[PDB]
């Protein structure tokens, strides 16, 4: 009999694998069962080890002599999957085959320390106007994404990726970065649309596939955090700026919950155990930039937060807030009120910081946000509307103009400098006479006029990154022509 | 081997079998019971007796009852041949017609659609439904969740939609009374007899009967999920016909696995469900749909019992519901009939790239207008239409009219709703939408638009009112 | 947290009851208006 | 009388807002009370359920 | 698990080989004497859910089963129980004598009278192990049932075999509702139509001895108790006892209705049944759930409710009717019993004790009751009147909180709602109900003030009866739309109302 590195299934049920043997086997290793089921055990009993069925083990009858392969979780590294659809088990995702990724990186990846961290300065390709406007994401940022059923969360992600994939398809020396985003707890139709669009949006050019299906194993859901952590670390220690998207996050929480529940481990609040801090923050705290010493790569993370009827007090959300260097509040009623983007702005917040903020776009946002708050400051008064104080009326119109500009287009990333220019025109007051219902098409048409003509001045500002008063005036006049001529 | 009754408070039974425990999904029949009592081996506890999922009443059993070990899940024939009678998941034809034997017979435990081999497109499976087309047009073979409550129109709108579409299914079809009323069972039998999409004596059965009734305990009532998945796989290949699938209801079904978990001693979820009750239900949602050789236009009922909108059960429901059918039981309380939650349900065919820019834009503007309706409703509750602004009183009337034009009384509903059904044309719907955007009845009463079909028909109704005034 | 649009009407308490009743009163005034206008229009189309 | 009316409406709204804040005070009091109450209620439920196991 | 006989209690005879003589099929020693949670030494060959008879006569309901130890039910107050006691397992599914000799006899579920009316005269013992009706056996049923209260028959027409669920909480006249139905069910049962002559069932769970005696005084006073079955689970009703009392009703309904009795069962409340079964499971240490209550109460209570079948031609042609009455906790619709019934009921009634708090007695929760059965089991005359009455009462409610023409409409609807009211313990035939219905559809006193109408309605019923009691029986037997009786009604309405001032 084996009692060092091979166990024999003692008593099971619902994949509750506690085998007799492999007592001397190491802890936290994905080992093959007697049915060859490469699976991991954690609950090392005095007499046995609680092994998680790495998926469904219907091919494993009771009494099975599981051979503890002594093999810990190891997953590939390197940008070979950028554009390729693969699953975390070394399998494909869309059936996109071998990404040309050979290696496998053991679960032994730790988060970077303060020294191993790097100051974040990358203005994120957000493809959503207010996204870059109010607060883009730093080089390796950490911002929550609060949302609900079909909330456009993945749609905001698509705007970002479409802004991102261009440089992912592109080469901008500071924009050279790695991309990987999870579709966790995803329906087959959803994931198929994801792959198909990644092709269509050309996002299947430089993106490493991440997703947990609805049929994805709960242990697979759990390792997916670690999976993405190692995947990001690949290019991050490879100096390439990287991105994570814990999308979703709560699903794996319920997963490990069911796991320990079978394990009869203590439930905790909402049956959620401390790993919501421990296991979840174990990946979460790494949302930073690998130092120039740590490669100089950036480890961005884009966790997804399900607002279960706005379960603001979710222990999940509880940990998130205490961990959030940023969050995505969404005024979903606004989308329901037609305003899609449905920005919960005064609600929205980001603690990552402005070290990754275009001082041009920063200059724009400095007034845009103040005006937005001031509008929001008395936006209740807008209800009556009548007898609006002239200062109040003007503040409202600026806010009214912004509300016209508040919307966003699905899978429609744009130039960040274009939004900077639009906000600048507003700052000129150059939009004060545009009817808000039409002011949107106005800004769009002026945008077209620039992207044809002032596209020269557009690149001038862009490569410049410095708002020459003359270049500013040139854009102002191009816009004035476009708009007065609109 | 052969299990023998050992020690159990009922169905949570490890039956003493001379050899070990069979493989997973093993469902074995109780030798020595009143009826054919197939019990599912479910707890790999070993001990030559596995705590097994018995779907039948355990009463009368004596300890030591030696039972017939089968070793796998229930095997019964499938394909469009079995259509025409009403059979159990065990195959038991409960149509009082004996075994309606088909060809394709197999076990039920199986995998989901492949990571590369399913269907990758969405085709609007239009049916001409007033509200549904108006905002949330459906699509072909997707996960459409019918968010409705108990006695909340789910069966009523179900009868209307069955009358609408079921008579003309793309191929054959299937319908499951999963915990439906036995009275509803007999009534639905009479209805199928009077429905022709499935014909009792006649071979007009473009539909398949199935029952998981409430008086049937969970052991069966919780088990028909795999039966439905296999039937959908058959309609994909074996029955091989363009099939919409009816199954109601799953709330008591997932709750039934929940109740089973206690006998399993399985961990209570937030609603006390099995911790992996979600795992199965999501996997249950992953089995058979539109694929290369697969197709299931299955209709999924999303029961929100106790109207708990954020139910953990509703949570798992929204988790995979590729299409959303959000009822507004408040609207029905307001007399809405249709009564869905308008700005709530999501459907992909409502998109400018999908619905077209015009239709999707119109639907979104309607959502915004109704949002304003709600907003200003309380505003009025403070003040009232005395301060009704020009844009506002206009908005108020327009929103009231939109709500009115939303509903329609059906012919099957004409049993109660009196007014027979109006086959709403899509172009007619969009045209009425555009006209309302213009204000097609500014001088007229919106009450005509209420419970109405075409907007022109509503103009006629308002003229009829002018007569009756 | 957040406040709904028609949040009270969403709750629909005695305030919401008043919302419903005042909707009745004002919409009925406008309905009598529209109906009278339609009667006038029918009278006009009679000739 | 019109100035009286406008001022009266203003002061009336003022008194109303006072009463509103007052109601909201105890409202929020009991609100957090019931919030924590149901929270720990489900908590104790789960605790006993664990005890049942 | 705790080795029950790991003590020498059996282990001594085990090592000494002295235990072999134990009756190990349907008798033995008590493997566990405790809390009425009975484990029996042996009797492993006993049937499951079988009957166990202690050597002290006490009945045992072995549900849980160790290999030979068990979970059995102490059918009684067992203050005298002894260790290792002998339960001669009767080995049978629970049964008790049935037959309309009980109809008019007040016995328990096991046929045990408490009022001193004699031993169970009901004929044959029926095992309650009754499943659902068959698709061939079951069909649509739409025959009327005894409602007898104006709005009751009006909007929630009473179907012969319809299973009610009447939402009304503590001290909401729920008992009063049952009594009103009985007084209505009296004249129907007090009729020569054996379909109308209902040897039926009605019970109030947790009916303490005082409650039982008062209800008995009432029912005998009604004399419909003669054609009725009434058991009152008093304050000591056992958890098994109250638990299977609904099952007792199930077996009884199979007996009569399955033999074609158009008969009704009125048992409440299954919430107390949840309390009893949970008391058992607690004594059973079984896994608890919401409110510690089992989540499998769904199928357990479904065994009664979900089998709702009005005896069709295959089932004798009568009706196995049910009349549940729900009782809200705090309007707690999501209460385990409440949500379950909501999750269970296909059709249910609701009473507005707030209107009873408003003072209305009766005070049915208008709209809040659900009649998916519809008017198919009401008079087509009552159906026609209700077609209008629905909109009339709706508008009366729709803008109840005050156009002048709309004001006229509101005044008429409010007066109509006032008219529809009924007193305390005053159920009768629906004839005068339809009479007042014609009055309202004509608005025969909408000009009479509701306070004037308060007495004008009584005067109208009186002058109509003194004027058209013959025409009353005429419209009754005819049932259909009696234009001749309609004109007679118009005349007698001018008489009653116009002559009332």
């Amino acid at each position: 009999v084996d009692l060092e590195e091979t166990g024999r299934v003692l008593s099971i049920g619902d994949g509750i694998a506690r085998v007799h043997g492999l007592r001397n086997v190491q802890a936290e290793e994905m080992v093959e069962f007697s049915s060859g089921l490469k699976g991991m055990s954690l609950n090392l009993e005095p007499d046995n080890v609680g092994v998680v069925v790495f998926g469904n083990d219907k091919l494993i009858k009771e009494g099975d002599i599981v051979k503890r392969t002594g093999a810990i979780v190891d997953v590939p590294v390197g940008e070979e999957l950028l554009g390729r659809v693969v699953d975390a088990l070394g399998n494909a995702i869309d059936g996109k085959g071998p990404i040309g990724s050979k290696a496998r990186r053991r679960v032994g990846l730790k988060a970077p320390g303060i020294i191993p961290r790097i100051s974040v300065r990358e203005p994120m390709q957000t493809g959503i106007k207010a996204v870059d406007s109010l607060v883009p994401i730093g080089r390796g940022q950490r911002e929550l994404i609060i949302g609900d059923r079909q909330t456009g969360k993945t749609s905001i992600a698509i705007d970002t990726i479409i802004n991102q994939k261009r440089f992912n398809d592109g080469t901008d020396e500071k924009k050279k970065l790695y991309c990987i985003y999870v579709a966790i707890g995803q329906k087959r139709s959803t994931v198929a649309q994801l792959v198909k669009r990644l092709t269509d949006a050309d996002a299947m050019k430089y993106t490493i596939v991440v997703s947990a299906t609805a049929s994805d194993a709960a242990p697979l859901q759990y390792l997916a955090p670690y999976s993405g952590c190692s995947m990001g670390e690949y290019f991050r220690d490879n100096g390439k700026h990287a991105l994570i998207i814990y999308d979703d996050l709560s699903k794996q929480a319920v997963a490990y919950r069911q796991m320990s529940l079978l394990l009869r481990r203590p439930p905790g609040r909402e049956a959620y155990p401390g790993d919501v801090f421990y296991l979840h923050s174990r990946l979460l705290e790494r949302a930073a930039k690998m130092n120039d010493a740590f490669g100089g790569g950036s480890l961005t993370a884009l966790p997804v937060i399900e607002t279960q009827a706005g379960d603001v007090s979710a222990y999940i959300p509880t940990n998130v807030i205490s961990i959030t260097d940023g969050q995505i509040f969404l005024e979903t009623e606004l989308f329901y009120k037609g305003i899609r983007p449905a920005i919960n702005v005064g609600l929205s917040v980001s603690r990552v910081g402005s070290a990754a903020q275009t001082r041009a776009m920063k200059q724009v946002a400095g007034t845009m946000k103040l005006e937005l708050a001031q509008y929001r400051e008395v936006a209740a008064f807008a209800q009556f509307g009548s007898d609006l104080d002239a200062a109040t009326q003007q503040l409202l119109s600026r806010g009214v103009r912004l509300t016209e500009l508040l919307k966003q287009g699905q899978y429609s990333p744009m130039a960040i400098e274009e939004q900077v220019a639009v906000i600048y025109a507003g700052v000129r007051g150059y939009l004060d006479k545009l009817e808000p219902s039409k002011i949107t098409k106005f800004e769009n048409a002026f945008l077209s006029h620039v992207i044809s003509q002032h596209q020269a001045l557009l690149g001038k500002i862009r490569t410049d990154g410095k708002i020459s008063e003359e270049s500013d005036a040139k854009l102002k006049e191009i816009v004035t022509n476009f708009l007065a001529g609109f | 081997t052969t299990g023998r009754i050992v020690a159990v408070i009922g169905a949570v039974v490890d039956v003493q079998f001379d050899e070990g425990l069979p493989p997973i999904l093993n469902a074995l029949e109780v030798q020595g019971r009143e009826t054919r009592l197939v019990l599912e081996v479910a707890q790999h506890l070993g001990e030559s007796t596995v705590r097994t999922i018995a779907m039948d009443g355990t009463e009368g059993l004596v300890r030591g009852q030696k039972v017939l070990d089968s070793g796998a899940p229930i095997r019964i024939p499938v394909g469009p041949e079995t259509l025409g009678r009403i059979m159990n998941v065990i195959g038991e034809p409960i149509d009082e017609r004996g075994p309606i034997k088909t060809k394709q017979f197999a076990a039920i435990h199986a995998e989901a659609p492949e990571f590369v081999e399913m269907s990758v497109e969405q085709e609007i499976l239009v049916t001409g439904i007033k509200v549904v087309d108006l905002l949330a047009p459906y699509a072909k073979g997707g996960k459409i969740g019918l968010f409705g409550g108990a006695g909340v129109g789910k069966t009523v709108l179900i009868m209307e939609l069955i009358n609408n579409v079921a008579k003309a299914h793309g191929g054959y079809s299937v319908f499951a009374g999963v915990g439906e009323r036995t009275r509803e069972g007999n009534d639905l039998y009479h209805e199928m007899i009077e429905s022709g999409v499935i014909n009792l004596k006649d071979a007009t059965s473009k539909v398949a009967l199935v029952y998981g009734q409430m008086n049937e305990p969970p052991g069966a009532r919780a088990r028909v999920a795999l039966t439905g998945l296999t039937v959908a796989e058959y309609f994909r290949d074996q029955e091989g016909q363009d099939v919409l699938l009816f199954i109601d209801n799953i709330f008591r079904f997932t709750q039934a696995g929940s109740e089973v978990s206690a006998l399993l001693g399985r961990i209570p979820s937030a609603v006390g469900y099995q911790p992996t009750l979600a795992t199965d239900m999501g996997t249950m949602q992953e089995r058979i749909t539109t694929t290369k050789k697969g197709s299931i236009t299955s209709v999924q009922a999303i029961y929100v019992p106790a109207d708990d909108l954020t139910d953990p059960a509703p949570a798992t429901t929204f988790a995979h519901l590729d299409a959303t059918t959000v009822l507004s039981r408040a609207i029905a309380e307001l007399g809405i009939y249709p009564a869905v939650d308008p700005l709530d349900s999501t459907s992909r065919i409502m998109d400018p790239n999908i619905v077209g820019s015009e239709h999707y834009d119109v639907a979104r503007g309607v959502q915004k207008i109704l949002q304003d309706y709600k907003s200003l409703q309380d505003i009025i509750a403070i003040l009232g239409m005395d301060e009704l602004s020009e844009e506002d009183k206009l908005t108020v009337s327009r929103a009231r009219k939109i709500q009115r034009f939303l509903s329609q009384p059906f012919q099957v509903a004409e049993v109660f709703t009196g007014h027979l059904g109006k086959l709403v044309p899509l172009k007619e719907t969009i045209k009425g939408f555009q006209q309302i955007l213009a204000g097609e009845y500014d001088h007229l009463p919106e009450q005509a638009f209420y419970m109405v079909g075409p907007i022109e028909e509503a103009v006629a109704k308002a003229d009829k009112l002018a007569e009756e005034h | 947290v957040r406040s709904s649009a028609g949040a009270v009407r969403d709750a629909g308490g005695a305030f919401g009851k008043r919302e419903q009743a005042e909707e009745e009163r004002y919409f009925r005034a406008r309905a009598k208006e529209q109906l009278a206008a339609l009667k006038k229009h029918h009278e006009n189309e009679i000739s | 009388s019109t100035t009286s009316e406008q001022s009266a409406r203003m002061t009336a709204m003022d008194n109303a807002s006072k009463n509103a804040s007052e109601m909201i005070d105890k409202l929020t009091l009991t609100f957090n009370r019931t919030r924590q109450a149901v929270i720990t209620k489900e908590l104790i439920e789960i605790i006993s359920g664990a005890a049942a196991l």
